[PDB]
């Protein structure tokens, strides 16, 4: 149901309109998706468990 | 009389007309210095204006009829 | 100083050059160590004031050789000051930015009237995209956006003849284009051209702002800023401490801050930058602007390093914070004290504790008055040094002013005018406050930890309104009911019936005396018993004659006690009263005779030596209550072992799996509390009646001795319940979940807890202090509001000579008699003349006091309904005449004029609700039957079944004022009639209460017709026995084919005839829903009364009552009278095809068939008939009923709230607020004014006593009658400061000001404010004087 | 709906680029030129 409600055809494009939701406007370029998601759960330096 | 409220009222009707009539007289008698009419007995002024009301004596008509006699004769007097 | 009344306006920007001093060009203020004003700064004299007198900064100019000599080096004036508080400056603006309030807030008063979208328009102003401000060719249109790289083509493609620019400077433009009358008589005429719903009110909302702003004079281009005030420093000040440290006003900031950017942009605009940038600062500029305004509205907000927003113009007006609820409404005060508290038992009503350095200080210039009056101290200083001195003269002086000089004591929370009173001073050695302890039961107050303050009637109408008014003599009882609030509280109430009693034991018995005299010799000389039943003589008085008092003596077998007691009392009643053990509802109704029959001060005095005698004889007494007055029972050990090998049993049985939980929940805790009230039973009948004392005889039982028993039966404290806690089991108890525990307690506090018990006593303990910690806040919000509404109100009148009111009847329903209607009248006034069942008997005049021997006179009649004139019948514009008020109970008379009474309802009923959150019929006895608005039929049993469901039961006594009445359902069965007489004790009615019978009042023949198997209906014969019908099924799970054609299985005869409704030629079938199963087949024949089918199976509601809530799911009604059938099938809601009689059919609406319905397919209904099940809205109700109805509905309902808690209020109050919830009436016609609106209801009723009037047959208009929920309904008001108050504000504010609006200063709260007088009460005389003034010019 | 215009102006300005070591001299004789002819 979500898949077909989901019009990502591609990974590219996810990274692109997560870039936009969260920075609203039009600059894209690709390292800022990129680092931005791996920055937020992926990175030592913005996340940590205890 | 002190303590109660209850025949001044029942001579004129209306708690608000009643203290309106007490702390007009009894500003005639505070600042002025006018004479009683009932006896003293070592009360402030408050009393005895209650008092005054009870028997009769001083209305907003009667205040009324004294003052404009006396301002009239006042009056008279200036010519 | 005085001024007649108020107005808002439109600041021109010139109206602000008027108003300014001089313009501001800095953001510097001072020097770093000459902390000095600095020019055209913040803080600059030169344009603001001066700090000395007659002092120029380089004290160039002086001493008044240079008067008005503006000292030329620094510009600074000479003259006088105190202007820094007054002088507002002014800033010029490079370019206009606008103002946000008249932008940002719902409706947004600017656009809204351009017809324009919101976000449009933000793409105009944060500079973004292009508009037209005017298609110079009409290529293009005004109101069209231009990106600014389409701008580019429209541009490179003409440039020249077009306009479109890109902020303010092209929207005042657009506003300095736009002309406002052709707008206007455009709107006006294309409404009658389509003036639907959405576009009506538009066309009207926009012919509404034009001609506004015709007729105000005010102005479009307003909105916006080209020039700007700044404040007095004084409002925004800076100040150093002791450290040298110094301390700021937000706003300060943000002042500086705009400086600096309008310099950078002025700055920037000398130099000649791309557009982009200047974009950004104007960006800055506006944005600077909402901060000013509002910080945190458009986005987020700002901080210094504080972390924490920094605060609004607006926040210094906002919540309670502004000036309304902190600063001008409640205030601090001068010549006011307080203390911690204690009793003095001695004292009498007008005295109360007081430590004297109180009354000392607070006392002063009394005493320096009075001593350059005796010139002991000749001035000033000299007193002040003697009272330094502490001479015995100055306490002499002290009680010489102080005799008769009234005084306030104040406790909060202050829940009605109660809670504080005025009292007489007394002195006393020690810092704790003696009082007289009964007010507590007024003040709700105990010592255990409170404290209270002090006020001073310094002035002497103060004086005297506190010697008059709030002298506790002139206030006894509540105006809330006929209480006499001064109830003998905990211990006088106790000795006293301790003393009054009839034991056999003691000794003296069977003696005689003269008077209670000698029974005092005798007693006190330790012969004989004061509480012994034993002769004496009295001698009682009875003002039987003209008020005048008849004699008479004779004996008495009475307790010594009561005889005693008899000589306390002034000698106008019978023994009868004294006649008995006297529990405290005889002590209440006893003084009530007192002041019934005799009045005020007999009923004081006595009350006064009550309390008296009741220290003395009780700490007589002797009294103390211990471990083994505390005692148990032994019939409890062997009741908790049986059910003990009972919940075994079910335990086995469950174990077995027979039983449920929910079963076994529910029977286990039945049979557990069977057993608490089992052992209750057993330690009171163990208790009660259990002692064996001898005298004269054997043994003899009377009067418990345990001490535990008269303490609840006196009233002071407790109950049953706290005393089984204590000995038996205390009931059962809860986790906060709600839910209910299982294993009960079993030991007490004498015996001791388990650690479980009382692990789980925690519980709901600590819940229910939750709550009792938080009502409050519900409690003072309500009542706030409450009071919040109706302000308005004061009588104005002797007689509005008005037409008549409400109509009262006694509440009785369901059992016996819940408000007599003998109480209901009592000091009302009738509507009307009115007889007696003797006919013709009137006593009223249409209006007499009502009075009790008018309700005794009636008591003994058997009338049993009348009517009153009424607050709401009632007329008078802006008040009310006294007599559709009739009484001031606390007074005992007729209400006078002028006293508020909106106030008095919200105190009445705000206060107690703090306290407030926490089949068959069976005839009883005999009885008269009066059933009616009825159709029923002889059912087949013979007996009674209903086909009318309006009708319900009653049984009225033989007279014929009822006793009984209970709901009766449709067609459900009787075994009585109507007008018939039956035995008590009797179930007269049955009915399955599952069903909702079906049943057919006609008699004819079955055939299946109209309904086949699977198309209408499923074929579902009964496996178990074969007989069945046509089985209908619900709405969803029958077939297509037929889902859209009505079942009915249809009554015929032999022949196949329609058999007509009974009367009517009406036929008769059932268009069948789900459920309607019939049992019996075709050909088969139903009887009279026979089912083809069955049909199987606290504080908020409060406050949506009164707050004007509405629900969702109405049992919904007949809009008209005649006949209807069902509608469209069911596109989200099945419709419904209404036909009236003599009507128009064509109204049909939206159901929800899902829910059940009361009418049928072919069924008719009168109007008013619900039609669906469920709540209902009171909004339906005005609109379809009168008002009697509706009041009524609604006045029952929250009176049942109350009363359930065992609470007691006077109906009048409610009424009151009715008539506030309606100050307004939308039009019907037309020709007066616009069309429908909402308007007051009052000034209809003038312009039609003038239009309507001869002045015309009819221009005007006739008119609906509205409602509105209780905030917005105080909203939509007159004045706009009462409403500013509170709540929306901001809104109102600005919506006050398009139109230049201005007020009056009639209700209270606007002339408190500022400083004048009431316009009521004791100002009443004042102000009506001022009135006819006003009126003789 | 942005209305934060940080990211307005960031945007508006990231519309624009830059260019090096000659279109800046020639800027600086194009002004200077001019400059010498009035
Ligand atoms: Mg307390
Ligand atoms: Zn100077
Ligand atoms: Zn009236």
């Amino acid at each position: 149901e979500t898949l077909r409600v989901d019009p990502t055809n591609d990974r590219l494009s996810a990274l692109v309109e997560i870039y936009r939701m969260m920075r609203p406007g039009e600059p894209p370029t690709r390292e800022a998706a990129e680092s931005l998601f791996e920055n937020l759960f992926f990175s030592e330096d913005r996340y940590d468990l205890s | 009389a002190r303590v109660t409220v209850q025949d001044a009222v029942e001579k004129i009707g209306n708690r608000f007309d009643l203290v309106l009539v007490a702390a007009r007289r009894a500003r005639q008698m505070q600042v002025g210095g006018k004479d009683p009419l009932v006896p003293e007995e070592n009360d402030k002024t408050t009393v005895i204006a209650l008092r005054e009301i009870e028997e009769g004596l001083i209305n907003n008509q009667i205040l009324d009829v004294r003052e404009r006699q006396e301002q009239q004769e006042q009056e008279a007097a200036e010519l | 100083e005085e001024f007649d009344a108020i107005k808002i306006a439109l600041a021109s920007p010139d109206m602000i050059r008027s108003w300014s001093f001089g313009e501001v060009k800095k953001p510097e203020t001072i020097n770093y160590r000459t902390f000095k004003p600095e020019r055209d700064g913040l803080f600059c004299a030169r344009i603001f004031g001066p700090v000395k007198d007659y002092e120029c900064l380089c004290g160039k100019y002086k001493r008044l050789k240079h008067r008005g000599v503006i000292c030329e080096k620094c510009g600074v004036e000479v003259t006088q000051t105190k202007v820094r508080r007054e002088r507002m400056g002014h800033i010029e603006l490079a370019s206009p930015t606008a103002h946000i309030w008249f932008l940002k807030s719902l409706p947004s008063r600017i656009g809204l009237l351009l017809d324009m979208p919101l976000r449009d328009i933000e793409r105009v102003l944060y500079f973004e995209s292009y508009v037209v401000i005017e298609g110079g060719m009409t290529n293009l249109e005004r109101q069209q956006i231009l990106t600014e790289e389409q701008y580019l083509d429209a541009l490179e493609e003409f440039g020249d003849e077009f306009d479109a620019k890109m902020g303010a400077e092209a929207i005042q433009a657009l506003l300095k284009s736009m002309d406002l009358e052709q707008e206007c008589e455009q709107l006006r005429e294309e409404l009658n051209e389509t003036n639907s719903e959405t576009k009506r009110k538009k066309l009207t909302k926009r012919i509404k702002l034009l001609e506004a702003f015709v007729q105000s004079g005010n102005k479009p281009e307003w909105m916006i800023l080209t020039v700007l005030p700044v404040l007095p420093p004084d409002l925004r000040p800076l100040v150093p401490l002791d450290g040298g440290r110094f301390a700021t006003s937000d706003l300060n900031d943000l002042y500086r801050r705009v400086i600096n950017r309008n310099n950078r942009l002025k700055r920037l605009l000398d130099l000649a930058a791309p557009d982009i940038i200047v974009r950004n600062e104007k960006r800055m500029l506006q944005e600077a602007v909402d901060a000013l305004l509002d910080n945190g509205r458009r986005g987020r907000a700002i901080t210094g390093s504080n972390k924490r927003p920094l605060k609004s113009l607006a926040d210094m007006i906002k919540g309670k914070q502004g000036r309304f609820r902190q600063n001008l409404l409640g205030k601090r005060v001068d010549y006011s004290g307080r203390s911690v508290i204690t009793v003095g038992p001695y004292l009498r009503l007008h005295q109360c504790g007081l430590p004297k350095k109180m009354a000392l200080e607070l006392f002063k210039p009394f005493i320096y008055g009075k001593l350059e009056l005796r010139g002991l101290a000749t001035t000033i200083k000299a007193a002040k040094k003697m009272v330094e001195r502490e001479e015995a003269v100055v306490w002499d002086i002290l009680d010489e002013v102080i005799r008769e000089h009234p005084v306030l004591l104040n406790r909060a929370p202050t829940l009605h005018r109660l809670g504080i009173q005025a009292f007489e001073p007394v002195l006393i050695e020690g810092k704790a406050i003696q009082l007289h302890p009964l007010v507590c039961a007024a003040y709700n107050a105990d010592f255990d930890g409170d404290q209270m303050a002090v006020h001073v009637p310094l002035t002497l109408e103060a004086q005297l309104e506190a010697r008059a008014l709030m002298m506790s003599t002139n206030n006894i009882l509540s105006p809330a009911n006929g209480e006499p609030i001064i109830v003998p509280s905990q211990d006088v109430v106790l000795g006293l019936y301790y003393m009054t009693r009839d034991c056999v034991n003691a000794k003296g018995e069977g003696m005689v005396l003269t008077g209670p005299k000698e029974a005092e010799r005798l007693y006190r000389s330790g012969l004989a018993s004061l509480h012994a039943r034993v002769k004496v003589r009295i001698t009682e008085y009875e003002k039987d004659a003209n008020g005048e008092l008849v004699a008479k003596t004779s004996l008495k077998d009475t307790t010594v006690g009561r005889a005693i007691l008899w000589m306390i009392v002034p000698k106008g009643l019978p023994y009868s009263i004294v006649n008995q053990a006297l529990g405290k509802k005889a002590i209440s109704k006893m003084l009530n005779t007192c002041y019934r029959i005799l009045g005020l001060k007999p009923t004081v005095i006595f009350a006064d030596q009550i309390m008296y005698t009741g220290f003395a004889y009780a700490a007589r007494s002797g009294a103390s209550v211990g471990i083994d007055d505390m005692v148990i029972p032994e019939k409890k050990h062997e009741i908790i072992s049986e059910a003990e090998a009972e919940v075994a049993e079910i335990q086995e049985q469950f174990q077995s799996g027979l039983v449920t939980a929910g079963e076994r929940y529910n029977k286990v805790i039945d049979i557990w509390a069977a057993a608490n009230d089992r052992v209750s039973k057993a330690m009171m009948d163990n208790l009660q009646t259990e002692t064996v004392i001898n005298r004269d005889g054997q043994e003899e039982k009377q009067v418990s001795f345990n001490s535990i028993y008269m303490m609840a039966d006196s009233g002071a404290r407790g109950s049953a319940a706290q005393i089984r806690q204590l000995a038996g089991m205390r009931g059962l108890m809860a986790k906060p979940d709600g839910s209910i525990i299982e294993t009960p307690i079993t030991a007490n506090f004498r015996e001791g807890l388990n650690v479980l018990q009382y692990f789980i006593s925690t519980h709901g303990a600590r819940k229910g202090l939750a709550d009792t910690a938080l009502k409050t806040a519900n409690s003072g919000y309500l009542t706030r509001r409450l009071v919040d509404v109706a302000q308005d109100l004061v009588v104005t009148e002797d007689d509005c000579g008005t037409h008549e009111g409400i109509m009262m009847t006694p509440v009785i329903e369901g059992g016996d008699v819940k408000e007599p209607l003998r109480d209901r009248v009592l000091g009302r006034v009738t509507a009307e003349d009115v007889l007696k069942p003797g006919t013709a008997d009137i006593l009223v005049p249409r209006n007499t006091l009502l009075h009790e021997q008018w309700c005794d006179l009636l008591e003994e009649n058997s009338v049993d309904a009348v009517k009153v004139r009424s607050v709401v019948s009632c007329d008078t514009d802006f008040g009310v005449c006294a007599h559709c008020y009739g009484r001031d109970l606390a007074r005992g008379h007729i209400i006078n004029k002028g006293e508020a009474i909106g106030v008095i309802a919200a105190q009445s009923i705000g206060e107690p609700g703090t306290q407030l959150t926490m089949s068959s019929i069976q005839v009883k006895n005999k009885g008269s039957i009066k059933l009616s608005n009825v159709k029923s039929v002889v059912n087949s049993s013979g007996k009674l079944v209903i086909t009318s469901r309006n009708t319900e039961l009653k049984l009225i006594d033989e007279f014929g004022r009822t006793k009984e009445s209970y709901k009766v359902p449709y067609g459900a069965v009787l075994a009585k009639g109507d007008g018939e007489q039956v035995a008590g004790g009797e179930t007269v009615a049955n009915w399955d209460p599952h069903t909702m019978p079906v049943i057919t009042e006609v008699s004819g023949f079955v055939r299946f017709t109209d309904m086949i198997d699977g198309q209408t209906i499923t074929r579902q014969t009964d496996e178990l026995t074969g007989l069945s019908s046509l089985v209908v099924l619900d709405s969803a799970e029958r077939t297509a084919g037929g889902k859209d054609l009505r079942p009915a299985l249809k009554i015929v005869d032999a022949q196949g005839n329609d058999v007509l409704i009974p009367g009517t030629d009406m036929p008769a079938q059932y268009f069948l829903p789900g459920k309607a199963i019939v049992q019996l087949e075709d050909g088969v024949q139903i009887s009279s009364g026979d089912t083809l089918a069955r049909i199987p199976q606290g504080l908020p509601r409060v406050a949506d009552l009164f707050e004007a809530r509405r629900p969702k799911e109405p049992a919904i009604l007949a809009e008209i009278s005649g006949i209807v059938s069902f509608g469209k099938e069911t596109k989200g809601k099945r419709r419904l095809v209404i036909t009236p009689v003599d009507g128009s059919d064509p109204y049909e609406e939206m159901i929800p068939k899902w829910r059940q319905l009361n009418v049928f397919e072919g069924e008719r209904v009168e109007r008013g008939d619900v039609i669906s099940d469920g709540p209902e809205a009171p909004h339906d109700i005005l609109r379809l009923r009168g008002v009697h109805a509706v009041t009524r509905y609604i006045v029952n309902e929250v009176q049942d709230v109350y009363r359930l808690q065992g609470v007691k209020i006077n109906d009048k109050h409610i009424e009151v607020i009715v008539r506030q919830m309606l100050r307004k009436a939308t039009i019907v016609n037309a020709g007066s004014s616009d069309f429908l609106e909402g308007e007051q209801v009052e000034y209809s009723r003038v312009k039609i006593a003038n239009r309507e009037l001869e002045a015309n047959g009819k221009v005007g208009a006739t008119y609906s009658r509205d409602l509105l929920g209780i905030t917005k309904a105080s909203l939509a008001t007159e004045s706009f400061i009462s409403a500013a108050s509170f709540q929306e504000t901001t809104r109102v504010l600005t919506e006050a000001a398009v139109a230049g609006k201005r007020d009056e200063l009639r209700g209270l709260k606007e002339n408190v404010i500022v400083g004048r007088l009431i316009p009521a009460g004791t100002g009443y005389a004042y102000h009506q004087d001022r009135m006819r003034r006003r009126a003789a010019g | 709906r942005t209305t934060d215009p940080v990211r307005m102006y960031m945007r508006e300005m990231g519309t624009v680029e830059l260019l090096t070591r000659e279109g800046e001299i020639d800027i600086a004789k194009r002004i200077e030129d001019g400059i010498n002819q009035v």
